[PDB]
């Protein structure tokens, strides 16, 4: 008989990428956002060039929406054994009730653990979307503040 | 840093200063050269050879 | 908030007079430096250009 290896997302090394927080009210929120404010520094100019002003700029990003899901179906032929309606008082039926309970437990054991690998996968899935290829990035930072 | 027999500073001023401002860095120089090329000259009879 | 804005603004404009000097130093030093390639031979034939 095989066993199963549990994996926990907070013991991975990838967890240091994202900030994770419970939000038991996420199912109600509309398009949520966060706000930004950055102030850029400024250096004085000489002679011909005109005097520059300090600049402010606010900016807002928006939330994405996703999910995760699994399925955990059980058979009626043992569903009846769980509740006790089809359970008869014998010795050859309790031996089946124990088997049904063990099967249900071994199944929920796997389905509940699926959501840790689920997040460990969703993190990579999201990260692989934002990252621009390095080839198109290193030659981009060298001309900054100049592509006017 | 020590070079030769002297003991000299070594600085980069792109991050501490000039960073995130619309003024260019003043050490990125601009060399200048001037190319010339003949267009349709015709060599004499002696130096026309395979 | 208005006083806070004025403060965060004057704090930036006062800072400009440090990077300004740090830039002016390079701007004036660049005009004074002749290229090395055009100088290393010039220091070998000193006192002989007569």
């Amino acid at each position: 008989c095989s066993t199963l290896s549990l994996v926990r997302f907070l013991e991975l090394g990838l967890s240091v990428a994202c900030v994770c927080t419970k939000f038991p009210e996420l199912s109600y929120v509309a398009e949520g956002t966060i706000q930004f404010e950055v102030q850029q520094p400024m250096i004085a100019r000489d002679g011909p060039h005109p005097a520059d002003q300090p600049v402010h700029n606010y900016m807002i990003k928006r939330l994405d929406r996703r999910s995760l899901n699994a399925a955990f179906s059980i058979a009626v032929e043992a569903l009846g054994l769980i509740s006790g309606e089809n359970l008869d008082g014998t010795h050859i039926s309790s031996a089946m009730r124990l088997r049904a309970i063990q099967q249900l437990a071994r199944n929920v054991q796997a389905v509940l653990d699926s959501f840790e690998r689920g997040t460990a996968d969703q993190m990579l899935r999201v990260l692989m979307e934002k990252a621009p290829p390095l080839s198109l990035l290193a030659p981009f930072t060298l001309y900054e503040g100049r592509l006017a | 840093v020590v070079v030769g027999d002297r003991l000299v500073f070594l600085e980069a001023l792109e991050k501490r200063v000039y960073q995130a401002t619309q003024v260019p860095y003043p050490l990125v120089g601009n060399l200048d050269v001037t190319f010339v090329m003949p267009l349709g000259v015709f060599k004499p009879a002696a130096d026309r050879y395979a």
